[PDB]
């Protein structure tokens, strides 16, 4: 592969340590069947009629370990804001990833206005009804990088601007 | 705004009505959309009893024939595994919302007035003659 793995969404074991801020509303823990029909934990959310929506999701603390230069490559599925109905308005079709690196394990509350933006993420193929009746996954894969790194390690986190998005996995890797 | 109705999904639990050769209909919840079901997998504390007799499960959602016949195969779809009766956190919880509108490609919808079901069966076996399960009723919009 020539990818070490520094975090797996998938891997993890039981419950995903995230915070979620809002605690209820916004992003929401959702156990889902995977391609080969066993269990993953995912984190959803889909408030398009309502403006303003500012939903927060911070991984826990990820070491770094040895490595500068990390990769962050996140899959995901994103509905198409014209296959919802009443929401033209209000609906929106990107969310936006940051990063904070911090030499503190275990910080409990983490500030949003400490995070590092590093891109809007939108996706190259939206899902449609025709997808949801057919079963359709219409999986997006994005990758971005950080570095070079300087600290014990770092947070990452997603905030939801009014999509309908299910995050299905995060993987954190460094290259060989 | 939303609540949540908690299901114990476990064959001592009278509102599955099972124990008497006749659960007549299984278990029934009325819901809102967006409510959420939370369902509590059967689970064991220390002193564990014998491996053998801890209750396990797959849970499907189905079909109202798939309800009928406590068959999932070629009916519904796989959604929990209710296999850690000893997990030391506490019961394994799922949670399903009854959204309108599913933000997963392959998640599920749901509507007022309509109703939707789910069952489980007892690894290694398909079918569980009788099963646990569940009608859930969305409530017409008012
Ligand atoms: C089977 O279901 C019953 C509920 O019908 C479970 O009992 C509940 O357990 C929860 C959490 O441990 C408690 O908060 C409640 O007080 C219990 N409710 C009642 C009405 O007794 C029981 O734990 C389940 N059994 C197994 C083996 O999982």
């Amino acid at each position: 592969t020539g990818e070490v793995t520094l975090l797996d969404s998938r891997s993890v074991q039981g419950e995903l340590g995230w915070i979620a801020s809002p605690l209820e509303g916004g992003w929401e823990e959702v156990s889902i069947m995977d391609e080969k029909n066993t269990p993953i934990r995912t984190y959803q959310v889909c408030n398009v009629m309502e403006p303003s929506q500012n939903n927060w999701l911070r991984t826990d603390w990820i070491t770094r370990e040895g490595a500068q230069r990390v990769y962050i490559e996140i899959k995901f599925t994103l509905r198409d804001c014209n296959s919802l109905p009443g929401v033209m308005g209000t609906c929106k079709e990107t969310f936006n990833l940051y990063y904070y690196e911090s030499d503190n394990d275990k910080e409990r509350f983490i500030r949003e206005n400490q995070f590092v933006k590093i891109d809007t993420i939108a996706a190259d193929e939206s899902f449609t009804q025709v997808d949801i009746g057919d079963r359709i996954m219409k999986l997006n894969t994005e990758i971005r990088d950080v570095g070079p790194l300087s600290k014990k390690g770092f947070y990452l986190a997603f905030q939801d601007v009014g999509a309908c998005i299910a995050l299905v996995s995060v993987r954190v890797f460094y290259k060989r | 705004n939303s609540d949540r109705y908690a299901v114990y999904w476990n064959r001592s639990n009278p509102r599955f009505h099972a124990g008497a050769g006749d659960d007549g209909g299984g278990y029934t919840v009325e819901v809102s959309i967006n409510d959420y079901l939370d369902i509590y997998c059967p689970h064991y504390g220390a002193p564990l009893p014998p491996a053998e007799r801890m209750e396990h499960y797959v849970l499907y959602m189905v079909n109202g024939e798939g309800h009928a016949s406590c068959d999932h195969r070629q009916r519904g779809f796989k959604r929990w595994e209710c296999n850690r009766p000893a997990a030391p956190g506490g019961p394994l919880k799922f949670s399903e919302k009854f959204q309108l509108f599913t933000p997963f490609s392959l998640g599920f919808e749901f509507r007022p007035g309509h109703e939707y079901y789910y069952i489980s069966a007892t690894p290694p076996n398909a079918v569980d003659r009788p099963c646990l399960r569940l009608k859930v009723y969305v409530r017409p919009t008012q």
